[PDB]
């Protein structure tokens, strides 16, 4: 390498522990890495900003796909990558983004423990952003491939004040969100296994309870479609047409019996939590938690829903002006 | 992947440069090279990147990806900023993870260059090749933040795939068409030309070449024909220059007069 080349590279060199102000602010650790609410050392602004510590040094095939992807990506309901800091002495990759200070995962969670211990369209206007994102994704070949409430950040106050912004486009190739197809050995992911990933947080969204919760390298997950069976029932043949082609459906065939789930449906699972099967919202749900990937309706069908169209409408603020009552995200003093 | 965003892409916001930008980038080079001499070069080291590919079994896909990472790099950056013998496996290296093939081991990408180049390339290189996948990991960092990140590429071979099956001639024009698409990477036009313009240009020559008819279907393209034309007088003119070019016995003259990289005091 040339001298002149690699001084004066690193002189112009933005270093990411001289731009911003993170360290004791995490508030993220996972797969992804290490996230942190950063604030500009600069101070040239008073914003809050998600710095992301990719997990392990170099550019994994995760960090390739998450920066080759939001590097071209652009919708107001996927979060936009700012900016990539290649720290060269321990050969870690920084993203910046925006801060969302929000998340579903949490807010889910005060709804929960609530219960223990919502605006009007705001589940409504949380699926069709997602939908809006996702459709996006899916228009331009990109599958999220592990949808959560965890990755789907929501803006707090500010001038994006409650947009969803879907995050995590790291997965390069629990269950609960984990469409059936895969559990049986599907080979490859679907913008379908997405779909279904989508109707498990619609679900959650209306009873703040995961619709396939179930307790903790073969694909082939007995609990996870016992739970399954027991909310949506057993498949049918007619239902399921190609299940026989499943690398697992002889497995499934020793593990189950149809008529265990006799009584079991998705109608019966939502009337129990209060939610009306003759709405729309329900109907909407059932054609994105098909159990046979090729019936599961598509995301810009889902945006064409009446759903939509029934009152009330879908907001940008998915908060609707309305005071967020939900707490700021706290710090993980990780050691 | 992103198919079908080519008009929001970096590729072509970012990196479809003005041809007067890229010869003066150029002119820092051109002091030890002529201008017929670094032509060559590119020449050569499409030539290296496709040999390297094709040992480690990569498609096709992969190999163009990391010819226009090396193109890109070189077209901001002079020959001496980083050993071109290195840029060129650290290009294949970080295409195979966007193209999602995976991460070559670190024994495989260092053999497979090593003996590329022993087994291929000896006439333009005495010495074996001395990079250790230390190198190539540092090559990596500065090749990514040196295309500011832009890894989504756009190839011909799509578009092209599109016309001939529009044009029912697949059987007849796909084969030639495609490898004159091949042929392209020799040349700057994929910093130059949106894809699909190089591979009408390309389909354009595999009918003269293939004396068929296709004036008709070129004429119902809503396409500026003057830039078809501009691609296409390109691509005659790599052919004369491969006829009166002998790459094996002009290669080691013309990495001599290569700018080398400057030691640190
Ligand atoms: C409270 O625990 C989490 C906070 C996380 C968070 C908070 C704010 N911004 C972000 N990001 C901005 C863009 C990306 F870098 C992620 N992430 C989100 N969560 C996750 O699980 C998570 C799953 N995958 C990713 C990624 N990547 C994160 C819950
Ligand atoms: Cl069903």
């Amino acid at each position: 390498m040339d001298y002149d080349f690699k001084v004066k590279l690193s002189s112009e060199r933005e270093r990411v522990e001289d731009l911003f102000e993170y360290e004791g602010c995490k508030v993220g650790r996972g797969t992804y890495g290490h996230v942190y609410k950063a604030k500009r050392k600069d101070g040239k602004d008073d914003k809050d900003y998600a710095l992301k510590q990719i997990e392990g040094t170099g550019i994994s095939m995760s960090a390739c796909r998450e920066i080759a992807l939001l590097r071209e990506l652009k919708h107001p309901n996927v979060i936009s990558l700012q900016k990539v800091f290649l720290s060269h002495a321990d050969r870690k990759v920084w993203l910046l983004f925006d801060y969302a200070e929000h998340d579903l995962w949490h807010i889910i969670k005060f709804h929960r423990a609530s219960k223990a211990n919502l605006p009007r369209g705001m589940v409504k206007s949380l699926l069709y952003q997602i939908l809006d994102g996702i459709h996006y994704l899916h228009a331009n070949w990109v599958l999220h491939r592990d949808l959560k409430p965890a990755n789907i950040l929501v803006m707090g106050e500010g001038p994006e004040r409650g947009r969803v912004k879907i995050a995590d486009m790291g997965f390069a190739r629990t269950f609960w969100y984990r469409a059936p197809e895969l559990l049986l050995g599907a080979r490859h992911y679907t913008k379908a296994i997405d779909i279904w990933a989508i109707g498990c947080i619609f679900a959650e969204l209306l009873t703040s309870e995961p619709i396939f919760h179930c307790r903790q390298s073969n694909p082939y997950h007995h609990d996870q479609l016992d739970r399954i069976f027991n909310v949506m029932g057993f498949p049918a043949d007619k239902d399921w047409e190609d299940i026989k082609k499943m690398p697992e459906h002889s497995t499934l065939m020793k593990d189950f019996r149809r008529n265990t789930y006799t009584n079991c449906s998705l109608i019966k699972y939502m009337e129990k939590h209060k939610v009306k099967p003759d709405s729309k919202a329900f109907h909407l749900l059932q054609k994105l938690l098909t159990m046979d990937p090729i019936k599961r309706i598509t995301s810009e069908q889902a945006m064409q829903d009446p759903y939509f169209l029934e009152d009330p409408l879908p907001t940008s603020d998915v908060f609707a002006g309305c005071q967020i009552p939900y707490p700021k995200r706290e710090f993980l003093t990780e050691e | 992947a992103m198919a079908g965003n080519f008009w929001q892409s970096s590729h072509y916001l970012q990196w479809i440069l003005d041809k007067q930008d890229l010869l003066k980038e150029r002119q820092k080079d051109l002091k030890f090279l002529s201008e017929e001499e670094y032509w060559k070069l590119q020449i050569f080291f499409t030539n290296v990147i496709q040999a390297l590919g094709e040992h480690l079994k990569l498609r096709q896909q992969v190999i163009a990806t990391a010819t226009v990472y090396f193109k890109r790099f070189y077209a901001r950056y002079s020959l001496k900023s980083i050993d071109p013998v290195l840029m060129a496996p650290t290009c294949v290296f970080l295409a195979s993870k966007v193209e999602e093939f995976g991460v070559v081991s670190n024994t495989r990408l260092i053999a497979a260059a090593t003996s590329v180049l022993k087994t291929r390339f000896s006439y333009a290189f005495p010495k074996e090749f001395p990079y250790r996948m230390n190198h190539i990991l540092e090559c990596e960092f500065y090749l990514l933040e040196l295309m500011d990140c832009c890894l989504i590429v756009y190839h011909p071979y799509r578009p092209l795939l599109q016309y001939v099956q529009d044009m029912g001639q697949e059987d007849m024009l796909l084969p030639l068409a495609w490898r004159i698409v091949n042929d392209t990477y020799r040349t700057d036009l994929c910093l130059l030309y949106p894809p699909f313009m190089i591979a009408l240009a390309c389909l354009h020559v595999a009918c003269v070449v293939q004396q068929k008819d296709a004036r008709q279907w070129f004429a119902e393209l809503s396409v500026d024909m003057e830039k078809i034309l501009e691609i296409i007088r390109v691509i005659l003119k790599l052919y004369e220059q491969w006829k009166n070019f002998d790459e094996r016995k002009e290669m080691a003259t013309i990495l001599s007069k290569m700018p080398k990289p400057k030691p640190p005091p």
